[PDB]
RNA sequence: AAUCGAGAG
DNA sequence: ATACGCCTCTCTGCTTATCGGTAG
DNA sequence: CTACCGATAAGCAGATCTCTCGATTGCGTAT
């Protein structure tokens, strides 16, 4: 099973106010052991095996001088079938703000399951 | 310094229902010692007679074999009581 | 002895007749519920 | 007991419970050419005394309004003069149990 | 579109009554799918191992428990049987969940010590043990349109997979098939409602309906006609074939 | 349900009754005035709708 | 054959304690948030019609 | 002050033995009904399992239930199943005094 | 319409018209004793029916 | 503290101080 | 929601939670539906007889009960039924009732339905068959005894269901009155 | 949280 | 850009209008 | 004769099992 979840980033600012988060790492006091399922640039491994509990993406907002992150919210197992990044109808050379995620589900014939 | 009789209502644990008596002594009448009562008036030195009612009034009072009231959740068994308490009255 | 105050101190005597029984929460919230209609129940303890 | 062949005034019907202690009744003389407790649908209507009647509500330990009523309009307790108050037997033939009794009271 | 009133909190049934008080969400109950099982006794319910991790009942500690409660202490929460929970006497509760085995092990030490504190003198902990194999079940499948449609089982906790598992004569009860139903069950956390299940609205007293006295309960199909084959004249069978049908249906063990 | 927590008192019966406007005032902790539910700062204002009267709201101690 | 997209992953579910609702202090409604799932009128009907009265409250 | 607690209490005292039907002519079923023998079985391992003393000698068991129902076997459960009637009257009859199925 | 005349108003107004059968049980001052299953359930109380029919009591031997 | 368990539910008193 | 409080109280009347009274008798005796099967299956409790004793054990169950008043008014009653039922149901009188008014039948044994017993003598007259009738007749009527429902059955909720839930196998509306 | 759609028994 | 003001196909009962019968 | 009633005709209020997913939720004026 393949399911894909939109990390809409800029679902807080709208119509040119300031870009409160950055795809990626800050500077702050964050646990390293976030790099495991997370590249360097704030986007998760292609291939990775998620559970419920591990980032998906990691953004860096300057308003709190924090890294926050999302979390796959699932208690299905999935690896991580793509990344993609999606940019805005803004000509204007902006950041991403945008990234699809689509997700790979093993969906292995158990009991229960209709033939 | 007066006696004062009381009318209780307290929980008999399950694990006094060989003497119920000594149960609810020390279950309420031992932490009622030497501190200030709201109802009696002030603190209690000591009490002596207790005397617990039945829930099955036929039962006459020349008895031991009384019955006790079950809560329907829990095995705690609620029934009246009657004790002379030794107040010192402010 | 019989006085007991507020959050904001205005401290007044009331009865401190008060009990413990066991309810839903439901209950509480219809009764509230009952309040805003200008509708009180009453309910009456067995042990007085 | 009155009966009336067609139809009845309200200057004669202002008259039934205006003379105590007594009782007046007033049948029609049609709709009673068949008697309602032939019908084999209808049990066995006794009228109960009331030294049985207070066996019956110590027995059972009862009010009287507690039982099943009986409406003081309904044709048999027009048929037995039933007042209020007083409790009917009633001889039930059920399907399963053969024969047994009910208890209402006319109220 | 209009803003609800108070009024229309408590009118009909997506009201007040209808759906806070004459039924509510309950703890401790689990939804899955039914497969059927006829190496279960026909009382039992086939209990996945996914529920029997969660599913837990408050068993306080005595002296005919230390022996078992403190083993299913020193398990923990995850291997079966096991607990999650400890309740301490002054109401404090002590979660199982991210304690390591040393933990567990002075614990399990400590599951029956005697209370300097007089207060609670009464009381004793409760373990909140795995729902083991002599607990009992309230299983129950929308629409219940009638009360042999919600019986007590016992639990059988079977070792692989994640449907609740059924005998067959569990069908005519239920009006249950086998092509994905899901069954609610309900997992009595008291004394008197277990011994409500196991006796009052256990399945051994359904064999009847009320609503005409004939039986609920029976085999359905293959044993029927397995039965028509075996109980046939043609039927013979040599001293081991026999022995081994005996015995394999009997299990004297059990 | 804890069946080590006893309950004394039960629920008899109930009865009702019109909750008067006297009675009201009598059982109350604020009255509210001002249709200020939550003002600039994202705080509820004093003597408001959302009052720290009518209970504990957010990282708010009850005020009662 | 065929098989089927009504897998069995998606319709198991077990609460024991969690998260409840906000005036009613009752379960949660849904498999995905951990809800509990209801005993409605017919449930509590079949419940008093075996006299099991602990077990319904 | 306490005159009128003894007046409610005497009043209360009053009424329950008006209410309590003596042994002589209690006519309730002899038989322990299923409900009775359900809830005695389940208040007797409540109070087992809350360290009420046991009048029988397990075989190493460690079901509060089957305690109870060795006791019930063995008759040796000190519980009184109070009827009540319809009008509010009851009978105590004992676990003792009643026979199972 | 068939519930009009009934002891306890929790059950009427569980079932449907709350709101008439509230008014009319307030006008009233209906006082209900918590006999009806459903009056039982919204206060709370043990139900009656089948092992509510009775009480348990103890035998304390001192 | 002061649960059913240490304090009685309700007390009265049945007579004046003796 | 009508229903759900009407059960059979320790009197054997069935009444409604508050306390007023609907039945006097269970349908008119007080068995239970879930024990009425074999009631009236004469041959084969005949032919398991001295297992059913031994299920019944009346040995254990004969100092608590009354077993001469129940029988002798049953024996009355029935020789008065006799005599009379030649007549119309408006005619005859209540001289005799039926038995199950005055003595209760979970303590009365011989204190049985007027149906079940003629259906038993019919049964007794119509076949002579070795254990005595005497002991066959004291065995249906301790049955009868322990066929009775239980003061706490539910009776308005199992009647609500029985006529609700067999009525969804009737909605199909297939082939004037309704 | 309301609706809309899709479905499972 | 941004805060104020706003919009065609059911089925039981209980309860009321309306322009005339109905005993004294 | 006169209230006084009343058999029509007419208006009005409420119901019509459990479960899982996703998608979307509004618009005119005036500083
Ligand atoms: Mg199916």
């Amino acid at each position: 099973m393949y399911k894909t979840e939109k990390v809409d980033l800029a679902l807080n600012r709208n119509r040119g106010d300031p870009i409160t988060q950055h795809f990626g790492f800050g500077n702050d006091e964050w646990p390293k052991e976030w790099l495991e399922k997370l590249d360097e640039d704030g986007l998760p491994y292609i291939g990775t095996y998620v559970e419920e509990g591990d980032p998906i993406c990691a953004y860096f907002d300057d308003t709190l001088n924090k890294t926050k992150i999302k979390t796959y919210h699932s208690s299905e197992p999935a690896y991580i079938e793509e990344v993609n990044l999606i940019g805005d109808e803004s000509n204007k050379f902006q950041e991403l703000q945008t990234v699809s995620i689509k997700y790979r589900i093993r969906r292995t014939p158990q009991i229960g399951d209709k033939f | 310094i007066v006696r004062v009789p009381i009318a209780l209502y307290v929980s008999l644990a399950p694990m006094y229902l060989e003497n119920p008596l000594q149960g609810v002594m020390k279950q309420h009448l031992n932490p009622l010692v030497m501190k200030y009562n709201n109802k009696v008036g002030g603190v209690v030195l000591g009490y002596e007679g207790l005397k617990i009612l039945d829930a099955d009034p036929l039962s006459k009072e020349d008895t031991s074999e009384k019955l006790i009231k079950i809560t329907p959740d829990t095995p705690f068994g609620f029934t009246w009581c009657h004790v002379n308490l030794y107040v010192w009255q402010p | 002895s019989q006085i007991w105050e507020d959050g904001q101190g205005n401290k007044f005597v009331g009865g401190n007749e008060t009990t413990t029984v066991a309810i839903p929460f439901v209950l509480k919230y219809l009764d509230s519920e009952l309040s805003a209609m200008g509708i009180r129940l009453r309910y009456n303890v067995e042990p007085k | 007991i009155f009966v009336y062949q067609n139809n009845i005034t309200p200057s004669a019907m202002k008259l039934v419970p205006s003379i105590p202690p007594a009782t007046i009744e007033t049948f029609n003389e049609a709709a009673l050419v068949v008697n309602i407790t032939h019908h084999e649908l209808v049990p066995k209507h006794i009228r109960l005394s009331s030294d049985e009647k207070r066996e019956l509500l110590k027995r059972y330990r009862l009010k009287e309004s507690q039982l099943p009523r009986i409406q003081r309009a309904d044709p048999v307790a027009l048929y037995l003069g039933l007042k209020r108050g007083e409790v009917v037997k009633i001889i039930r033939k059920s399907e399963t149990s053969g024969r047994y009794a009910s208890y209402r009271i006319c109220m | 579109v209009p803003i609800p009133g108070v009024k229309q909190a408590l009118e009909k049934k997506e009201g007040l009554f209808r759906k806070h008080m004459m039924g509510k969400r309950v703890n401790y109950a689990a939804r899955s799918v039914i497969s059927p099982d006829p190496n279960i006794e026909t009382n039992e319910i086939g209990v996945p191992p996914v529920f029997a991790v969660k599913l837990t009942y408050p068993e306080p500690v005595t002296a005919y428990n230390i022996a078992e409660l403190r083993q299913a202490v020193i398990n923990g929460p995850d291997k079966w049987p096991g607990a999650t929970q400890i309740q301490n006497e002054d109401g404090s509760l002590v979660s199982l969940i991210g304690m390591s085995v040393e933990q567990r092990k002075a614990l399990a030490n400590q599951l029956l010590t005697p209370s300097s504190n007089v207060s609670t003198h009464t009381l004793n902990k409760k373990v909140y043990r795995h729902i083991k194999n002599r607990d009992v079940v309230l299983m129950n499948r929308q629409p219940t349109l009638h009360k042999a449609s919600m019986m007590g089982h016992k639990v059988r906790v079977l070792p692989n997979e994640k449907t609740l598992r059924l005998h067959y004569a569990n069908t005519g009860a239920y009006n249950a098939d086998f092509d994905g139903d899901e069954m609610n069950m309900h997992f009595p956390q008291n004394e008197n409602a277990r011994a409500e299940a196991l006796n009052l609205a256990n399945t051994d007293s359904q064999y009847l309906t009320p609503t005409s006295g004939s039986p609920v309960r029976g085999l359905i199909q293959d044993h029927i006609s397995a039965g028509v084959w075996l109980t046939s004249k043609d039927s013979f069978f040599t001293r081991e074939q026999y022995q081994q049908y005996i015995y394999g249906c009997i299990r004297p063990e059990d | 349900m804890d069946i080590s927590k006893p309950v004394g008192s039960e629920i008899t019966s109930v009865d009702f009754g019109i909750l008067t406007a006297k009675e009201i005032r009598n059982l109350s902790a604020k009255q509210i005035t001002n249709p200020t539910v939550l003002d600039n700062l994202g705080h509820p204002v004093s003597g408001g709708l959302y009052d720290l009267a009518l209970g504990a709201f957010l990282r708010n101690l009850c005020s009662t | 054959y065929q098989r089927l997209r009504h897998m069995v992953n998606d319709k198991f579910q077990v609460r024991s304690t969690g998260p409840v609702n906000s005036l009613t202090m009752q379960p949660v409604k849904g498999r995905k948030r951990h809800g509990g799932i209801r005993v409605g009128e017919m449930e509590r009907d079949a419940l008093i019609g075996h006299g099991t009265s602990f077990l319904l409250q | 002050g306490p005159e009128d607690f003894q007046q409610h209490e005497q009043i209360r005292r009053k009424t329950l033995k008006e209410k309590a039907i003596p042994k002589d002519q209690r006519a309730t079923t002899p038989y322990m009904t299923k409900y009775e023998r359900a809830r005695i079985l389940g208040t007797r391992a409540l109070q087992i399992s809350m360290n009420a003393p046991v009048f029988v000698d397990l075989e190493g068991e460690t079901d509060p239930l089957r305690i109870a129902m060795k006791e019930l076997a063995e008759k040796k459960i000190p519980l009184v199943i109070r009827r009540y009637l319809p009008d509010g009257s009851f009978e105590d009859w004992s676990v003792e005094e009643l026979i199972v199925d | 319409q068939g519930m009009e005349t009934s002891t306890s108003s929790f059950m009427k107004m569980s079932y449907e018209t709350t709101c008439q059968f509230l008014t009319k049980a307030v006008l009233d001052n209906e006082r209900e004793q918590l006999d009806s299953p459903s009056a039982r359930i919204v206060v709370g109380k043990l139900n009656n029916v089948g092992t509510g029919s009775f009480d348990v009591l103890a035998k304390v031997p001192n | 503290t002061a649960t059913t368990l240490n304090t009685p539910v309700v007390i009265h008193a049945t007579q004046l101080p003796q | 929601k009508q229903l759900e409080g009407v059960h059979v109280s320790y009197d054997n009347s069935i009444r409604d939670a508050d306390g007023t009274l609907v039945q006097f008798m269970y349908g008119g005796d007080a068995i239970d539906i879930t024990k009425e099967s074999h009631m009236t299956q004469f041959e084969f409790c005949l032919d398991n007889y001295y297992a059913l004793l031994k299920k019944y054990n009346p040995s254990a169950l004969i100092e608590h009960l009354d077993v001469e008043s129940a029988l002798k008014y049953s024996k009355k009653t029935l020789k008065y039924r006799k005599k009379h039922s030649k007549e119309p149901h408006y005619k005859q009188s209540v001289k005799y009732d039926p038995v199950l008014a005055k003595y209760n039948p979970a303590k009365y044994l011989g204190s049985v339905s007027e149906n079940f017993q003629d259906k038993l003598e019919s049964f007794l007259d119509k076949n002579s068959k070795g254990v005595n009738e005497k002991k066959f007749r004291a065995l249906m009527q301790l049955k009868y005894m322990r066929s009775l429902i239980n003061p706490g059955e539910a009776v308005g909720i199992i009647a609500s269901q029985s006529v609700g839930e067999p009525s969804t196998q009737m909605t199909l509306n297939t082939f004037n009155v309704t």
